[PDB]
């Protein structure tokens, strides 16, 4: 994350962290139950293997409720291409339950229609995540979330060089130094609503990061919710 | 501005319009409340919550 605040004690309870074998964080996830985890499919492809990490906001400084919990199933969307990103979705079902508490528990999953028409036509969303503070630096150590402006869809395919498409949607600022960034994928965006959090994207792509007329770009997460509930029935 | 486009339809979460009229509902974890509107946790730590 480049700019915005890090998340403070109980702030950011849904986000997940994948780690590789050496323990290093690569990209982040979003918690939907005990068992599972909404990630990006292009992660995937990050390590041969991962873990999941929950109630984390300082990888070098165990605050008591961290928590690792291996992947039992990834379940990829079969249409995502590594060509556009296009159906950047994954979901994980972990092989033991996660124990909420402080700062570990789920985000909403909304009913499409409603989240398109209410929560989408809000004016921000929230994305958070350890990924780099600025373009080419490092992952941050502290978990941190950023307040983004819905982005209208003309703005944002007319400041794409790559296509937007139906499963994907525009977030962040036009020249302010403020957006999601490498490391940050798999992550959280999501939306508040009178005190309640739904998850409304995933942490895509973007060109570069925080640069001036590009957004980030983050997966449309009401185009696959009946592909969700689906992947977690099973 | 009419049903849910005003105000949410004074539902805490979702809302849909069925025969001129709001009908209120909620996520897995929650229940609607006796007003048909508020969405009342079940659990300790019901989707969605932040605990500062
Ligand atoms: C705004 O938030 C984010 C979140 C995660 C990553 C980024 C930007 N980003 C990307 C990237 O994304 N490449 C895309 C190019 C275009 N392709 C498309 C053509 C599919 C995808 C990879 C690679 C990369 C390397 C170092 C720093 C930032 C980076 C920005
Ligand atoms: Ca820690």
């Amino acid at each position: 994350i480049v700019g915005g605040q890090e998340c403070k004690d109980g702030e950011c309870p849904w986000q997940a962290l994948l780690i590789n074998e050496e323990n290093e964080g690569f990209c982040g996830g979003t918690i939907l139950s005990e068992f599972y985890i909404l990630t990006a499919a292009h992660c995937l492809y990050q390590a041969k293997r991962f873990k999941v990490r929950v109630g984390d906001r300082n990888t070098e400084q165990e605050e008591g409720g961290e928590a690792v919990h291996e992947v039992e199933v990834v379940i990829k969307h079969n249409r995502f291409t590594k060509e556009t990103y296009d159906f950047d979705i994954a979901v994980l079902r972990l092989k033991t339950p996660i124990t909420f508490r402080m700062n570990v528990a789920p985000a909403c999953l909304p009913e499409r229609d409603w989240a398109e028409s209410t929560l989408m036509t809000q004016k921000t969303g929230i994305v958070s995540g350890f990924g780099r503070t600025h373009e080419k630096g490092r992952q941050s150590t502290r978990l941190k979330m950023l307040e983004v402006p819905y982005v209208d869809r003309n703005s944002c395919k007319l400041s794409s060089s790559f296509i937007i498409t139906q499963n994907m949607f525009c977030a962040g600022y036009d020249t302010k130094q403020e957006d999601a960034c490498q490391g940050d994928s798999g992550g959280p965006h999501v939306t508040r609503f009178k005190d309640t959090y739904f998850v409304t994207g995933i942490v895509s792509w973007g060109e570069g990061c925080a640069r001036k007329g590009k957004y980030g770009i983050y997966t449309k997460v009401t185009a696959f919710l009946k592909w969700i509930d689906r992947s977690m029935k099973t | 501005r009419k049903l849910c486009s005003l105000d949410n339809g004074d539902c805490d979460q979702f809302c849909h319009e069925e025969q001129n009229s709001v009908v209120c509902s909620c996520a897995r974890g929650y229940t609607l409340a006796d007003n048909g509107k508020a969405c009342i946790p079940t659990g300790p730590y019901p989707c969605g919550k932040q605990t500062l």
